[PDB]
């Protein structure tokens, strides 16, 4: 009787559109009535999939309850159905179960064999399932994982540049882990595009999550935060003091090689850094960090050269090579030329005497460009203030406190 | 202009692939377009993304990757040599000339900004041209000093609305 039950009942919920009963069945299925395999959907569901293909999304869940589904193109067909026959505004019906459905579909086979297949599917799903462009959801972590595993960094850029504020409850299905992944995997993206500032910010946000339990994601985020702070700046940036105390009790002792690497970097001895890297090579290779510490070793020379510019005005190439231990005037000239091209330094090279001069007068604050920069900063600050005021005025509605005081 | 349109076209092609595995010419065009915009990180990641079978299908991808490897090392004479050493397919021909023009402009700007006195041989290596041709050209342009010592000297010779918005916001 279940088949015609579904037929006429689904007619009611969709056509007649009583929200009470549709949510009633939806919650009745949930994670309890969705067990015992599909509801004879191998044969009965063959007729029901072609019925309306809108109430059947929860059903797909049970149709992905069985592992290693023999046909995978069926999921492709139905996802192209939801993307093509997308009305746009009734997608709010699938708000809670949708994220679980995408996580289940991607966490089974997509991450194993074809991590590029669902790159655009999740991007399409995010805009039409979550409410406001400032809202962090669980499927963000899944999409970031897909982009990281498929070596695709460009499509996920617009989904990371915008600062993400407020987190959807997902009816309690949004575990803390899904948060820690999003600010960790995405951080890797910002270490692949040579955007170290946003990578450091993402790692700092991941570290400061209040959680009294040791997780490997937190450890890896701490290690990468140390490495990125060593690359970008000459020292490890101090973490905000409001972070959980577990980081300073269990995370720090386990991540010990990175701290001594930071100490060796701060003592400013490029010769010793290479030896220290060689000594602890196995730890870095085990944690998959061959490609970040080497960047720190390379950037130590740039830091030393910049500190040289902080003191000298006109220096010989041989003298610079001796001071920065670059072992060669030609290599020092090449490094200075590369840094001039990159814009990190202000210098000129005179090859008549093999000399390098420093002209540190880039800006005079007398041009409309700085006016435009100040205007942009003003606009950002004003938008931030308006958002803060709106949030504060939204907060004051709740009667939680302020009774007699 | 046309480069941005081609980038949008190839990004659209890659984003939605009903067949999943695109043609080797498409990937080669993508690699060349990434190379043109001197964005080495994206070009390297795209090169890594490529399945080995499509790499081994055609040697045009290998040539473009050799060009990318040479340009990653900032070896301008190597870039100039490898941009003309081999041959490629028709769809990538109208982009390699633009890439060579862009790299020539970049070399000229780098020489002008990062050098006050440069040896003429170094200038010729940077531009990948015979010394005399470059000398004559920069004589006509005028950014050069003299011969004999072999030292060319490259030198480089609604406010009301915004204010009222600021003050209106400030007044609360």
């Amino acid at each position: 009787s279940a088949l015609e039950q579904f037929v006429n009942s689904v007619r009611q919920l969709s056509a007649q559109g009583q929200m009470t009963q549709l949510c009633e069945l939806i919650n009745k299925s949930g994670e309890l009535l969705a067990k015992n395999l599909s509801h004879l959907d191998t044969v009965l569901g063959a007729l029901d999939v072609q019925e309306h293909s809108l109430g059947v999304l929860a059903v797909l869940f049970v149709k992905f309850s069985m592992p290693s589904v023999p046909d995978f193109e069926t999921l492709f067909s139905q996802v192209q159905l939801f993307i093509s026959t997308c009305n746009g505004e009734h997608i709010r019906y699938a708000t809670d179960t949708f994220a679980g459905l995408c996580h289940q579909l991607t966490n089974a086979l997509v991450e194993r064999k074809q991590p590029l297949r669902g790159i655009g599917i999740l991007k399409q799903a995010i805009d039409k399932m979550q409410m406001n462009t400032n809202q962090l959801t669980s499927i963000h972590a899944d999409l970031c994982q897909l982009c990281l595993l498929a070596k695709c960094f460009k499509p996920a850029l617009p989904y990371l540049d915008v600062d993400m504020m407020d987190i959807c409850k997902e009816n309690g299905a949004y575990d803390a882990k899904h948060f820690l992944c999003y600010y960790y995997y995405g951080g890797m993206i910002y270490t692949g595009l040579k955007n170290f500032e946003r990578a450091l910010y993402f790692y700092e946000q991941a570290i400061t999550t209040p959680a009294m339990a040791v997780s490997h994601i937190m450890l890896e985020s701490y290690k990468k935060y140390i490495l990125v702070s060593l690359i970008l700046l000459g020292k490890v940036q101090q973490l905000p003091k409001y972070t959980s105390q577990i980081v300073g009790r269990f995370i720090k002792p386990l991540s010990n090689a990175y701290h001594e690497l930071a100490q060796v970097y701060s003592t400013n001895n490029p010769s010793e850094l290479r030896n220290l890297v060689n000594k602890h090579s196995e730890t870095f290779t085990r944690d998959n960090n061959m490609g970040l510490v080497k960047q720190c070793l390379s950037s130590l020379y740039k830091k030393n050269i910049q500190r040289l510019t902080k003191t000298f005005l006109t220096l010989s190439l041989q003298d610079m090579a001796s001071r920065v231990q670059l072992s060669g005037p030609q290599e020092a000239e090449k490094y200075v030329l590369h840094m001039i091209e990159d814009g990190e330094i202000f210098a000129s090279i005179n090859q008549k005497d093999g000399m390098v001069s420093f002209h540190d007068n880039p800006e005079k604050y007398n041009n409309p460009a700085m006016l435009h920069n100040i205007d942009q900063e003003m606009l950002k600050c004003i938008e931030l203030d308006e958002r803060l005021k709106a949030m504060d005025q939204e907060i004051t509605v709740n009667p939680q406190f302020v009774q007699k005081s | 202009f046309s480069f941005k349109k081609l980038l949008d076209q190839c990004e659209n092609q890659e984003l939605e692939a009903p067949g999943g595995i695109a043609t080797p010419p498409v990937y080669g065009q993508l690699l060349a377009l990434y190379l043109l915009h001197n964005d080495m990180n994206n070009a390297r990641y795209l090169w890594k993304r490529i399945p080995p079978a499509i790499k081994s299908a055609n040697s045009e991808l290998g040539g473009i990757w050799s060009v990318g490897q040479r340009i990653w090392q900032r070896d301008f004479p190597g870039i100039y040599t490898t941009i003309n050493a081999h041959q490629w397919s028709e769809t990538v021909q109208p982009i390699m000339e633009a890439l060579r023009d862009a790299t020539r402009r970049r070399a000229f700007a780098l020489v002008s900004q990062a050098y006050t006195s440069i040896i003429a041989d170094d200038f010729a290596a940077f531009v990948g041209l015979p010394v005399e041709e470059a000398v004559k050209g920069i004589l006509e342009q005028g950014w050069q000093a003299d011969s004999t010592t072999r030292m060319v000297l490259p030198r480089k010779p609604q406010q009301l609305a915004r204010l009222t918005d600021y003050v209106a916001f400030l007044e609360n």
